[PDB]
């Protein structure tokens, strides 16, 4: 996250760190959606142009974290992967369309003050909240500039109009993406960056005061560049796939 | 059922430092 | 490189 701030303790208790076993490194962000399912970006797990193809056994999920590098004894929980599910129409070849993947954990994680699942949007919360100018929140341990943070970073960013998103890039944008961030004329800045991938873009519903995950950090051109925007997987659009996976494999 | 309600915030009726920025944009 | 060691169990 660039131009963000340190998270408060327990501010994002659905934040998940994807952690590679060897070498022990941050892989990606992710989010807790129930006691056994974690949501992330598909490119975090499968991106052949970069020779990326991780299997269950290659990673761990660390939940309840704050500090990036520290082992947060008595607070974080570390979970092993039972199975990865990538969207069958994820388009790694061109534009990262349908950039979404699910991970089932071997065992349920225990909720606590620091570990708690986020909601997934219903069609109505989505229509209400996904509006140009409405702000969401992005969190992660990624780069601070286009070094690395000591603790989880947060930034609030406004959703951008679809014509503005398209005109800012040469990438073919799809209905399964949205972009967010300030315009150069708006005097505020901030963006996700490498390492923030897979983490959640959340909004707090004003109707029921619950946090919903509207997006997944997916891609961008550099980080926090003037006239560029961050792009996010549109969670509500891929919900059918999400439910089908959880309904089919518990 | 209890999704999206944070133990250290909504469950205690405490607000984090910038959530109101979000609320104020839901115009 | 600068990640504290996680318990061997994991
Ligand atoms: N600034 C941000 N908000 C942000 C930036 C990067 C990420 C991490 N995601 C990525 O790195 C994804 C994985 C494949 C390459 N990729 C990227 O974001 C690329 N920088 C980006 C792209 C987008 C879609 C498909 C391939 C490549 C691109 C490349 C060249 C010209 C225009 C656009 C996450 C967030
Ligand atoms: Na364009
Ligand atoms: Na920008």
């Amino acid at each position: 996250i660039v131009e963000g701030s340190d998270a408060e303790i327990g501010m994002s208790p659905w934040q998940v760190m994807l952690f590679r076993k060897s070498p022990q490194e941050l892989l990606c962000g992710a989010s807790l959606i129930s006691d056994r399912w974690v949501l992330t970006a598909a490119h975090c797990l499968l991106y052949p142009p970069w020779d990326k193809n991780f299997t269950e056994n290659d990673l761990l999920v660390r939940i309840g974290k704050h500090s990036r590098t520290r082992y947060e004894r008595n607070i974080e929980k570390i979970s092993m992967l039972e199975k990865i599910y990538i969207h069958p129409r994820y388009n790694w070849r061109e534009n990262l369309d349908r950039d979404i993947a699910l991970m089932k954990l071997k065992k349920p994680v225990a909720f606590s003050d620091y570990i708690h699942p986020v909601c997934l949007p219903d069609r109505e919360t989505a229509a209400s909240l996904l509006q140009a100018g409405y702000k969401g929140r992005v969190t992660g341990w990624g780069n601070l500039k286009e070094g690395q943070p000591s603790v989880l970073q947060v930034v609030n960013l406004p959703i951008v109009e679809r014509p503005v998103c398209k005109d800012s890039t040469r990438i073919r944008i799809t209905d399964n993406m949205f972009c967010a961030g300030y315009k150069p004329d708006e005097g505020k800045r901030g963006d996700a960056c490498e390492g923030d991938s897979g983490g959640p873009f959340v909004m707090k519903s004003p109707f029921n005061n619950r946090w919903y995950q509207m997006g997944i950090v997916s891609w961008g051109e550099g980080c926090d560049r003037d006239g560029k925007y961050g792009f996010y997987t549109h969670v509500f659009r891929l919900k059918k796939w999400i439910q089908k996976v959880i309904d089919q494999f518990g | 059922a209890d999704c999206g309600l944070r133990p250290l915030f909504e469950k205690k009726s405490l607000e984090d430092k910038t959530e109101r920025e979000l609320l104020e944009s839901y115009i | 490189g600068d990640f504290e060691e996680i318990p061997e169990e994991y």
